[PDB]
């Protein structure tokens, strides 16, 4: 999930 | 026309507006990879729209983003609408490019692909179902608002497997669906059964995406190499 969270987290 | 639902149309259709180019906007484009003979597996077509599907993901993430209370639930419960809403969004996003006169869609960078081409590329048998999705949307005549709108009720949705917080996705969907019945029947007086017609597509988008994540499965035995990075995320 990754990238994903990444993304997300933001 | 009320103080409230306006500043959420007007939030929402900026969203979609800055997350999706349009049609007219772009400068279509063709390829000659397989487009008239219907094959199993178009190679060079699959690189290219596993490629435009992973840059479609990334544009419906910075979307959610932007829908007013998306970022305050969960990072869990955001991880789990837009894996569930995912297929419905890039289905709706590709389907909004449609022209029927040449029966082709057009991607985000301008590639428009026929028929036989979507086939081709990994649609399969998912394409007649999503063409003739396509062909209900067109006569709807959506603008920009009612496509975002569309968009964000199919994403926050309460009935999504593994929420740890449904009734709060509920609530947050409620004034949404309120926004679009004011827009539709302020935008479209004359017409008031537009409202649950384009409820009815949602339902249709479920039943397709449904369709879709079996799609996934056979696409992987077909394939080369393993599935993009940020589409095994989204669909496994
Ligand atoms: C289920 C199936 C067949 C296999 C898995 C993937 C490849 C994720 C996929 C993707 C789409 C799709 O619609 N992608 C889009 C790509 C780009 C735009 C744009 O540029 O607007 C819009 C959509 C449809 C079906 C499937």
């Amino acid at each position: 999930h990754k990238i994903l969270l990444r993304l997300l987290r933001x | 026309l009320t103080p409230e639902v306006g500043e959420l149309i007007e939030k929402v259709r900026k969203a979609h507006q800055e997350t999706f180019p349009a049609l007219c906007q772009l400068g279509k484009y063709t390829t000659n990879n397989s487009s008239e003979q219907r094959v199993s597996l178009d190679i060079d077509l699959w690189d290219k729209f596993s490629e435009l599907s992973t840059k479609c993901i990334i544009k419906t993430v910075e979307f959610a983003k932007q829908l007013p209370g998306f970022t305050t639930l969960t990072i869990a419960d955001q991880i789990t609408l837009l894996k569930a809403a995912c297929l419905d969004i890039l289905i709706l996003r590709i389907c909004t490019r449609y022209t029927p006169e040449q029966d082709t869609m057009t991607f985000s960078d301008g590639l428009t692909l026929n028929r036989t081409q979507m086939h081709n590329a990994g649609f399969g048998p998912l394409t007649d179902l999503v063409f003739a999705f396509a062909n209900q949307l067109l006569p709807l005549e959506m603008d920009d608002a009612e496509t975002g709108l569309l968009s964000a009720i199919c994403l926050i949705c309460g009935d999504r497997q593994d929420l740890e917080q449904p009734d709060r996705v509920d609530m947050l969907q409620e004034p949404l669906l309120e926004a679009l019945k004011v827009y539709v029947r302020k935008r479209r007086p004359s017409r008031p059964h537009m409202f649950p017609k384009m409820l009815m597509k949602i339902t249709d988008l479920r039943s397709i995406s449904a369709k879709g994540a079996e799609r996934v499965i056979t696409l992987k035995m077909e394939i080369p190499g393993s599935m993009p990075p940020l589409i095994q995320e989204m669909l496994e």
